[PDB]
């Protein structure tokens, strides 16, 4: 009984928490350093900054009087890169991690897949979407993350007034919007994105009872009437094969 | 449409025909044809 | 296993898709409201009912025959035949069977009664 | 055409129908001309 | 559908796009980069060849062109992947948005998951509150008996309350392994240990 | 009501006065007493209730400390503003930061700590031990890790355990440069020579720990291996960290090596922590007769002195044994390994020898250890009393509301007889029975391929006991019913269906009955879909072969005929 | 098309051969419609399907029973259950592969 | 299946058990050879041979 | 030698784990079963 | 019922919800509407160089209708009669029998 809820209840949680991880790692920086060299991703895996700490130390291992190697230079930078990201990776996982271990619906049907099978490569957020989520506008990333609020705010003010170190969705992803708490359900589950978001209301992120009640509602009259149709039918049915309105009782029916 | 299937589907009325029992059936069942294209419509808009 | 009162309204609010709530209710003079997404099995019909193919079921109740894993509640005015209906779908192996007494009764304050059985014995 | 034994023709002038028609159009120009190209390998092949 | 959505992630995840930059402020320094779905560089390469033998030219100079590249072929990278997973997400949409009612989440169900979602909002909230160990799937940690919700496995459902005989799921009375109760398990026959 | 209250007692008669039959159950030697071990579902509930409340106790202390380190960074930041605080303020917040596991906060500021020479030797050492978050680790331990320490260390790799590791390597780094520039005879050795550097790579090794797997393997293997290449030499908690690393990996016989070579040549320096590596490793590799070993060992020596700690996972250890099955061969009369908890109570009795004190065992484990008592430890006190009748029977009578009789001496009656086996050797040898036993019925029954598939489910078997008098043969018999049988009249039995006219037909035509095709509009009929695609199948062999028309072979050409 | 179909129905009567799905004789028969015999060794419907109800008959997860600690640790149905932490399937697989038992 | 469609109600019918997420969907891990693939090119070290670890595929002959 | 350099980050990676020796069933993702029953499914033709 | 009563307006009501709709689904303004569309295999993407019925437009959306090949909302005025004589034949022949 209930297995359902139950199992939806479970998956939902887990959903939750991987959300509010791609919106936590989404906006932060990552700093891979190989040999002096610093760069520095976005946790959309995108390359901000490439520096060199400390030039006094550094310069004179790539020469510089000395010609550039450009090799050993080449090979460090892509080696930054590389721990920069395998880190955002890490990251990915590891929310994953700490989901599967403190979920115990997700526990109680036994499966070593589920360990498996969302992975780095699978888990928000998503190198090769890096552009379409980062190069967005502030209204577009707000609308893109499902602030209702916030999008007709800022669209208003539009309209009546009408190497930089930070990853540029640290400006409309804040803390509290880590907080699982906060994720609109349309925004919860984005392989069903489309369809989540008519169960949403028209201008804020929260579920609108109304809206649900309505679609409900629906389907139960037109469900009822079914129902009366075969109930008919089925009578109609007993009285025709039958040849009279009666019926037996039950041997049990004397007492 | 269903208050207009209502009306029209009153005691005797314009938009029946009581003359046989097969045009009476004819006009009952444009009526209901009727509304019943209504109501299809009724249930494409939201989404279409 | 039974299912309570507050069972029933959370599954009228909140239903499950592969949940289903099958109305045992024999006679159609005694039936009439519609308990929110059941079905009309009446209890009569039953053993016959269950040994039909997935095909047959469709053709003679006009819905798909639950399958053996599924959730199952029954119903009736009493939760008698409710009951006796179950020992039918149990026999048959299902695997989730719940009876849910009072159930119509409670449900819609009628009181009926699916047999008339009376607790009195007659004197030996 | 004459439908599959279970179904119905959707309506002329239906999006569904009317890609559907046009789909077959194009597959059978296609296994037209491959039937003929055919043919005529077999010409000069001297079958 | 959701098998569909992953090949193309990890179809994209693999796949390799390439990037040139060349320097704007006149030494003749390129780049060429080969990047990966993940972000990460399989290839980073300086060509000398366009410049002149002056060079003169400080790591600085080196570092902003290799960033160039970098961006060029991510940037690449991004745009391949939006022409190769687009036209199935497109219809993807169609999908999802006007067939919703063969989904869970349409119609009569849709009621359902909003309350779900709800409760694992809810629960979310205590499990941080418990230290991000979860309270018992049974219910058993709670104060009142009104807080348990009516679709805990907590509810006693059986035959009957009082008499054991009728207290079983199957027709005959099972027993764990020795020989022990299955069935209504006694207080300390369920162990909670690590 | 109940089926086994079930008579014990003949029919009164003078059978009972003329026959020496006996009138009771002669005592059976080799069951226990019964005695009281076992709690309420109330106590088990409070039990439960009580817990979550202390997890949540220590889950806000965690959330204040946090909130106010969190605080003093922002205070320090905005606030402070232009002005450069001194050295120690950043790196005492910096600690604190790491300390609670935002290692993200700290790294800016460590940065510009050691960009500007303000960290020497041991600040290092401070800050790299901070990386493992050992406030953080209080709350794993307490509330998630069900304050198992080997638990704890898995899961706080949980927490960002890669990015942790990758900065406590690049901290190392920093530290070693900054060593050699204080350092600057032993010129060429002077910076590993040094023991800021042995503290320092310590420091490395106790913060790798509680990364992840991949990390906590990388201690013994890489980081030793390349202390000993750089030329560092080690101290004990640098040889009892790579055993904690072996251990959590399960790799004992590599522990127990490292503990070996100390006990011969360093031994005067061996701390309790490596037993505790020890216990830990064993029992992490479930086997608990080394557990124990190690244990008894620690006794003996009675230095260096057992902690709570080492208490505790000796103890652990034996719950853990104490709770796994058997295979099934062993598991057909109880489940053997309970026997393990009733060394608790001797343990117990060790342990105030030792001086470790009781009260320093974590909640969880003095719950599983007091029922663990409840079970087998009583004083001479109730043992004077435990076997009077009325407990005895109160005990019955608990089993008899919770309707299991079966195993009670007094309360069960056996009936069913074992025949003898026949031989081949002889029909006319007369067997007897020598003597009598009641053994479980699992020893000898019918092999499961003779008898009808699954009898629990598809029959209900009564064993009851004729009412008639019986002449000879014997007075129960077995009386079973199939599940589904019904009265052959049946049919006459119930109401009347609309099936009824379909009565003995092999296939009906259920489709024409049915409810459906007036229902629907459309109403396809599966069968003759299926049907005419059947006959469609039958003409792709109905097919006839069209004349061909030979043509004249010749060897110079090809001939053309035309129609014509 | 005709090909597809006729495959399909060919394999669910094979099934049915198989493990004697269906109903036998008619089922109006006057003793119920229930009735059915059962052949040494021969696998029938009711079979199947009373094995099934053995297995999950009110069952509402794999886990269950694991209320009881001697169920719990069981290897019988894979090692899946007794993995909780990342750690120590981790330490599973680096086990597995230099060829030792697993923990 | 453009041009012709199922009986409306046989689509009704369909539509009574709905597709849900767990059960009654396929696993978003069907064989695919860029699954695969993607499982192969996961693996640490060979991750670090593909990017950093074998001197660079454009740069030199080896 | 030099932090953080191409040897370094190798050795951090720790000891490699070869294909042969892993046991990946139809998904692709390590087994479920015991080893024992693993070897057997994938055992040799005969 | 209370709660409820009727709606007037889908869940997207205007162009400039859709606008946002479009966006939140996932779809890029820039790359996602220059994808090329295919016809049958054609690549339709050839603009006026043919001649069919068909609406010209990029998005599917713009492409939906009924499972029985039925618009009666933004069909052309051919579909509309069409699809409306559909629903006709259908439900005379329902609430005839």
């Amino acid at each position: 009984s209930f297995r359902y809820t139950n199992n939806l209840i479970g998956a939902l949680k887990h959903r939750l928490l991987l959300e509010s991880s791609y919106r936590e790692i989404a906006s932060r920086k990552f700093i891979g350093n190989c040999r002096g060299v610093e760069v520095v991703c976005s946790g959309y895996g995108t390359v901000l900054a490439v520096q060199l700490t400390d030039k006094a130390v550094w310069e004179s291992f790539y020469r510089k009087t000395g010609s550039l190697d450009l090799d050993k230079l080449a090979e460090s930078i892509k080696t930054a890169l590389w721990d920069a990201t395998r880190k955002i990776r890490s990251a990915k996982e590891a929310a994953l991690h700490r989901s599967l271990s403190h979920n115990t619906r997700m526990r109680a049907s036994a499966d070593l897949k589920h360990w498996y099978e969302e992975d780095a490569n699978t888990l928000r957020p998503l190198a090769f979407e890096a552009l379409k989520h980062e190069a967005a506008t502030p209204w577009m990333q707000l609308v893109q993350h499902g602030k209702k609020e916030e999008a007709a705010a800022l669209l208003k003010e539009f309209e009546q007034k009408g190497n930089r170190e930070q990853p540029p969705l640290a400006s409309t992803l804040k803390a509290e919007d880590s907080n699982p708490a906060t994720i609109p359900i349309g925004s919860v589950h984005p392989l069903f994105t489309p369809a989540l978001v008519q169960i949403e209301e028209a201008g804020g992120g929260s579920v609108s009872n109304e809206a649900v009640c309505r679609a409900q509602l629906w389907e139960l009259s037109r469900d009822e009437q079914l129902f009366w149709e075969r109930v008919e039918l089925i009578r109609k049915g007993q009285v025709a094969s039958i040849g009279s309105s009666h019926k037996r009782g039950y041997a049990d029916e004397a007492a | 449409a269903t208050a207009t299937l209502y009306y029209a589907t009153k005691p005797l009325s314009n938009s029946l025909d009581y003359a046989s029992p097969y045009k009476y059936r004819r006009s009952l069942i444009t009526l209901c044809s009727n509304y019943g294209v209504e109501t299809a419509y009724t249930t494409q808009r939201p989404l279409l | 296993h039974q299912v309570y009162l507050k069972d029933m309204l959370h599954l009228m609010r909140y239903p499950e898709p592969y949940t289903h709530i099958i109305d045992c209710r024999t006679s159609t003079q005694k039936m009439h409201r519609w308990v929110p997404h059941s079905l009309w099995l009446p209890r009569d019909e039953v053993e016959y009912a269950l040994q039909l193919s997935a095909d047959e079921f469709l053709d003679m109740y006009g819905f798909r025959k639950p399958d053996k894993s599924d959730d199952v509640i029954l119903l009736s005015h009493n939760g008698i035949y409710s009951e006796q209906a179950g020992w039918e779908w149990k026999k048959q192996f299902f695997q989730h069977v719940y009876n849910y007494r009072g159930g119509t009764n409670e449900l819609f304050g009628e009181s009926y009664s699916d047999m008339n059985v009376s607790d009195v014995l007659s004197p030996w | 055409g004459a439908p599959p034994p279970g179904m119905f023709l959707r309506p002329a002038h239906s999006f569904r129908r009317l890609a559907g028609e046009l789909k077959r159009r194009r597959a059978q120009s296609i296994l037209d001309e491959v039937a003929r190209a055919q043919g005529m390998l077999d010409l000069f092949e001297r079958q | 559908y959701p098998a569909a959505v992953r090949y193309g992630v990890e179809l994209c995840t693999v796949l390799t796009a390439e990037g040139k930059f060349v320097d704007e402020r006149g030494s003749g320094l390129s780049a060429r980069c080969v990047v990966n779905g993940t972000g990460a560089a399989e290839s980073v390469v300086f060509d000398t060849a366009n410049c002149n033998g002056t060079n003169t030219t400080s790591v600085e100079d080196a570092l902003r062109v290799a960033h160039g590249a970098l961006r060029s072929a991510q940037d690449r990278h991004n745009t391949l992947a939006a022409f190769r997973l687009g036209p199935l997400s497109k219809q993807s949409q169609v999908l999802l948005f006007c067939g919703v009612n063969a989904y869970e989440f349409g119609g009569k169900y849709a009621r359902t998951y909003a309350y779900a979602f709800e409760k694992a909002k809810k629960e979310l909230e205590a499990t941080a509150a418990s230290g991000f160990m979860a309270p018992s799937l049974s219910h058993e940690d709670t104060e009142r008996l009104s807080d348990q919700p009516t679709t805990s496995p907590s509810v006693d459902r059986f035959a009957s309350t009082t008499h054991p005989e009728q207290r079983k799921a199957q027709f005959v009375p099972r027993v764990g392994p020795g020989s022990t109760p299955l069935e209504d398990p006694a207080a300390d026959q369920k162990s909670e240990w690590s | 009501m109940l089926s086994q209250n079930v008579a014990k007692t003949t029919v009164p008669s003078y059978y009972m006065i003329r026959t020496n039959l006996p009138h009771r159950k002669p005592q059976n030697q080799w069951e226990g007493v019964y005695y009281y071990s076992g709690i309420t579902k109330r106590q088990r509930h409070l039990i439960l209730l009580h817990r979550k409340r202390e997890r949540e106790a220590h889950m806000r202390s965690f959330n204040i400390s946090r909130a106010s380190v969190l605080q003093r960074l922002e205070q320090l930041s905005g606030d402070r503003k232009q002005e450069s605080l001194p050295p120690h303020v950043r790196l005492d917040l910096a600690v604190r930061l790491a300390q609670h596991g935002l290692y993200q906060q700290a790294t800016p500021i460590v940065d510009e700590l050691h960009h500007q020479k303000a960290l020497h030797a041991g600040h290092y050492a401070l800050l790299i031990n901070a990386l493992a978050c050992p406030r953080l680790g209080q709350r794993i331990l307490h509330c998630d890790a069900q304050c198992d320490p080997a638990l704890t260390y898995k899961l706080l790799g949980d927490e960002n355990g890669e990015e942790r590791a990758q900065e406590a390597y690049r901290w190392f780094d920093l530290a070693l440069t900054s060593l050699a520039v204080d350092c600057g005879h032993f010129v060429p050795y002077l910076p590993q020579g040094t023991a800021a550097a042995s503290h320092i790579t310590n420091a490395l090794m106790r913060t790798l720990l509680t990364c992840g797997y991949t990390h906590v393997a990388a201690i013994p293997d890489s980081v030793y291996d390349r202390m000993g290449s750089m030329g560092i030499s080690p101290t004990i908690s640098t040889y009892e960290l790579v055993m904690l690393a072996l251990s959590l990996q399960g790799n004992m016989v590599e522990a127990e090596s490292i503990l070996s070579f100390l006990r011969s040549h360093h031994s005067e320096h061996i701390t309790v922590e490596s037993f505790n590596a020890l216990l830990l490793g064993h029992r992490e590799a479930r086997q608990f007769d080394c557990c124990d070993a190690i244990w008894q060992e620690l006794v003996d020596r009675r230095w260096p002195r057992a902690s709570p700690l080492t208490a505790e996972l000796y103890l652990r250890s034996i719950m853990d044994h104490a709770n796994t099955p058997t295979s099934e061969p062993l598991q057909s009369f109880a489940n053997i390994n309970v026997v393990e908890k009733k060394k608790v109570p001797l343990v117990l009795a060790q342990m105030d020898e030792l001086g470790v004190p009781r009260t320093h065992l974590s909640r969880v484990l003095m719950d599983e250890v007091e029922d663990s008592l409840r079970k087998f430890q009583t004083y001479r006190s109730r043992f004077y009393e435990w076997g009077r009748a009325v407990k005895q029977f109160d005990f019955i009578e608990f089993r008899r509301r919770n309707g299991w009789l079966y195993d009670l001496h007094l309360m069960k009656c056996t009936t069913k007889q074992v025949g003898p086996l026949r031989d081949f050797n002889d029909p006319d040898a007369v067997q007897g029975a020598v003597a009598t036993a009641e053994i479980p019925a699992f020893f000898n029954e019918r092999p499961a391929w003779e008898r009808p598939p699954l009898e629990e489910t598809l029959y209900v078997t009564t064993n009851k006991e004729r009412y008639d008098d019986v002449r000879g043969g014997d007075i129960y018999y077995d009386d079973t019913r199939g599940l589904h049988d019904r009265s052959p009249t049946w049919m006459n039995e119930v109401p009347e269906t609309r099936y009824d006219r379909l009565y003995g037909v092999n296939h009906p035509d259920i489709a024409k009955i049915g409810i459906r095709r007036h229902l629907n509009v459309e109403y396809v009929n599966r069968k003759e879909v299926v049907e005419r695609d059947a006959a469609l199948m039958k003409k792709t062999l109905s097919s006839g072969r069209r004349l061909r028309h030979r043509v004249e072979s010749s060897r110079t050409h090809r001939n053309a005929g035309s129609l014509s | 098309r005709a090909s597809r179909t006729t495959a399909e129905q060919q394999r669910e009567e094979e099934r049915a051969q198989r493990f004697g799905l269906g109903r036998q004789g008619a089922l109006v028969q006057d003793g119920g419609p229930d009735q059915r015999t059962l052949k040494k060794h021969t696998n029938d419907e009711r079979i199947v399907d009373a094995m099934l109800f053995q297995q999950n008959a009110y069952r509402k997860t794999p886990t269950d029973e694991h209320w009881n600690p001697y169920i719990r640790r069981s290897t019988e149905n894979g090692v899946g259950h007794l993995l909780q932490n990342k750690f120590d399937i981790m330490r599973r697989e680096d086990r597995l592969s230099k060829g030792e038992q697993d923990l | 299946n453009d041009i012709y469609r199922h009986s409306f109600e046989d689509v009704q019918a369909c539509h009574t058990q709905r597709v849900t997420e767990r059960d009654r969907t396929m696993p978003p891990y069907l064989p695919t050879l860029p699954h695969f693939v993607a499982i192969i090119k996961k693996d640490p070290h060979i991750s670090f041979l593909l990017h950093i670890g074998l001197p660079d595929r454009n740069s030199s002959e080896e | 030698d030099t932090q953080n350099d191409k040897k370094q980050l190798a050795r951090r990676l720790g000891r490699y784990m070869l294909f042969a020796n892993r046991s990946l069933d139809d998904t692709g993702f390590p087994t479920d079963a015991r080893a024992d029953d693993y070897t057997r499914w994938m055992a040799p033709p005969s | 019922e209370r709660r409820a009563l009727w709606a007037e307006v889908g869940p997207i009501s205007d162009v400039g919800s859709a606008v946002t709709a479009w966006i939140r689904f996932g779809n890029d303004p820039v790359l996602h509407t220059a994808v090329p569309t295919m016809l049958g295999g054609k690549f339709r993407n050839q603009q006026r160089e043919k001649e069919s019925l068909l609406p010209n437009s990029s998005s599917p959306f713009a492409y939906v209708e009924d499972y029985m090949g039925t618009n009666l909302v933004f069909g052309s005025p051919v579909h509309a009669k069409e699809s409306a004589a559909v629903w006709a034949t259908y439900f005379e022949r329902r609430y005839a029998s």
